[PDB]
């Protein structure tokens, strides 16, 4: 991965401005709305029955956060993102066994969240970059495979 | 098929805003080919130059179509026939567009009418345009 | 859809494997779970040892609902109804474990039947076990 | 990646008795009508108008022995598959635009064309491998996206 000055401005400002408490809890709770099969992974969060539980389940925005934190370590050191997420890998994969396809589901639904949040702010461009670093996450997180 | 739920969330959006759909179809489109540049290779005889009015044309189409998918949604098969011929015979679009041109008209969506995509309204949507590429990728399975 | 042609070739196949779907079954499993390994996190009530019998037991059952689908190719949703609630809605299954099943079952055809699996008929097969994933998702759409 | 003895063993046994002519003719094939957009990348190759054209085609039959050779190329040298592929990543990311999930399917088909002509010696245990493999071929040549 290569990444311009212009891509590294559009990911840096968008970072800065984001609302990471509310925009974090929003992108974990439409991934587990929008995707249902991806609440077998949080059965001890307690209750996750409707779209209003899970938004207002205490430990779904609580985590929530915690994901959105750990896009902004990719953030931080767009050029060592492989690195930032080894660690991250082994647990999904080995321990958790999530399926990569829901990494890219997941940066999906934050491109669509940080659209939300910015509104035209959030460029054709703006979502170019962000759909890549998502991207760049998600092959990273996906390595102790192949 | 969509819950009776999920179509009566599709008509709400639409009726809202359909009358600005086809603004949203450009816009769809014009970031589909900026976000995810592979898919310009579908349209090698367009002007695919920002701005273009061809991009604007032909996004207008795509959310014409889904217009006439969320009107005729019990049937939309029925709705979209010389479509789905056209896009799985004809131009043999890979399936996997179908998903990213899907979410590209969420993001526009979401820029536009940020109260109006809840997350139940999304899951929603996201059926309903995944319905739509199935529709026209039929012939494929 | 499946054609004619295909829901022919589907059959046929079947009839050829006829008693030893029940085996073919276990071994598509055993094949799942050796080669992807974490699809056994659904099993963590199961003896997943090598030639465990609850694997082998648990492929049959596996073969007999495909029997039925195919029995019952013209209606595979309403055959296979209660089953896909069962998947989606209390097991969760994640849609992209159902492509990893359907092609160890089409690995075990080619193991046993090899002239039966032409490109044709691996096709045909190809698009009866994608369409059975299908419905046992359905409650995902 | 990490290459155990016995999967370097399950993969260049299987391999030694590959003829590579049959195979990838039969792959190729498989590919163009299993997954039939897949046509869409070989307009040049004359009449694939049917599965029976496709199968009689002889372009679909020649362009198909050199795939097979290049996945020997990934046998003859397991731990260097990324370099090997290089070259092929640039020609189908860059210039052909082929869609990776296209390399897994292909990567697929490969593993029941190798099932149907190995039948009792392709055991559990070389599926594994060989799924294995085509799982890093088609990373490695997907190398030039993310
Ligand atoms: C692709 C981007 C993702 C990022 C950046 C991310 C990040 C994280 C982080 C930072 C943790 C905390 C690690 C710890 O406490 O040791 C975590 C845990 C976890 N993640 Fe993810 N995650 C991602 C995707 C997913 C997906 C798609 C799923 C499931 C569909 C998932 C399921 C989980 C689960 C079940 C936990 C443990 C929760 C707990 O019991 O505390 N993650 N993730
Ligand atoms: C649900 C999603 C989609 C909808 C509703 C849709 C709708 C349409 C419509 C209404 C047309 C009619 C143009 C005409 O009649 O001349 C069309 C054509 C076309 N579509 Fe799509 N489409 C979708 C997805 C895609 C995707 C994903 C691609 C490829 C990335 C694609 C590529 C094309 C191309 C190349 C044409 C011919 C354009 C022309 O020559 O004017 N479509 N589509
Ligand atoms: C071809 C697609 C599949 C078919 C036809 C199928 C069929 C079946 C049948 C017939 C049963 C239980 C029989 C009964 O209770 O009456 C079952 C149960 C189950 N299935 Fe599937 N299945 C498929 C795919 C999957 C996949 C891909 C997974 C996960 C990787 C899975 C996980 C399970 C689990 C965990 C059970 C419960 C088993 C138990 O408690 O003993 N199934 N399936
Ligand atoms: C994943 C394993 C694959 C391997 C090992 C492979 C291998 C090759 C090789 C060795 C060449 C020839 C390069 C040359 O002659 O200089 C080639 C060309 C080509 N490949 Fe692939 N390929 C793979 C997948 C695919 C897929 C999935 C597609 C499309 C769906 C594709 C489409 C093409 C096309 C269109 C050419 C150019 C043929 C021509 O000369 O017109 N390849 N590939």
């Amino acid at each position: 991965v290569h990444w311009s000055a212009e891509e590294k401005q559009l990911i840096t400002s968008i970072w800065g401005k984001v609302n990471v408490a509310d925009c974090g809890a929003e992108a974990l709770a439409r991934l587990l709305i929008v995707y249902p099969w991806t609440q077998r992974f949080f059965s001890s969060f307690g209750n996750l029955s409707s779209a209003t539980a899970i938004s207002g389940n205490p430990n779904v925005k609580a985590h929530g956060k915690k994901v959105l934190t750990s896009f902004g370590d990719a953030v931080k050191n767009l050029d060592n993102i492989k690195g930032t997420f080894a660690q991250l890998s082994e647990l999904h994969c080995d321990k958790l066994h999530v399926d990569p396809e829901n990494f890219r589901l997941l940066g999906d639904i934050l491109v669509i969240i940080l659209a939300a949040h910015f509104g035209k702010d959030f460029t054709p461009e703006c979502q170019a970059a962000w759909q890549k670093l998502v991207r760049v996450v998600a092959h990273a997180l996906a390595r102790k495979y192949h | 098929v969509l819950s009776a739920n999920d179509k009566s969330n599709v008509k709400a959006v639409f009726a809202k805003i359909g009358g600005q759909a086809g603004d949203l179809g450009g816009e769809a489109l014009e970031r589909l080919f900026i976000t995810y540049p592979q898919t310009k290779t579908y349209f090698p005889h367009f002007d695919l130059s920002h701005g273009s009015a061809q991009i604007k044309g032909h996004g207008k189409k795509v959310a014409e179509a889904l217009v006439e998918a969320a009107n005729h949604i019990d049937d939309i098969a029925g709705a979209l026939s010389k479509l789905s011929d056209l896009h799985a015979q004809k131009l043999r679009v890979d399936p996997v567009n179908f998903k990213l041109l899907g979410h590209c008209f969420l993001v526009v969506v979401a820029v536009h009418f940020p109260s109006l995509l809840t997350p139940e309204v999304h899951a929603s949507l996201d059926k309903f345009v995944l319905a739509v590429g199935t529709v026209l990728t039929a012939k494929y399975r």
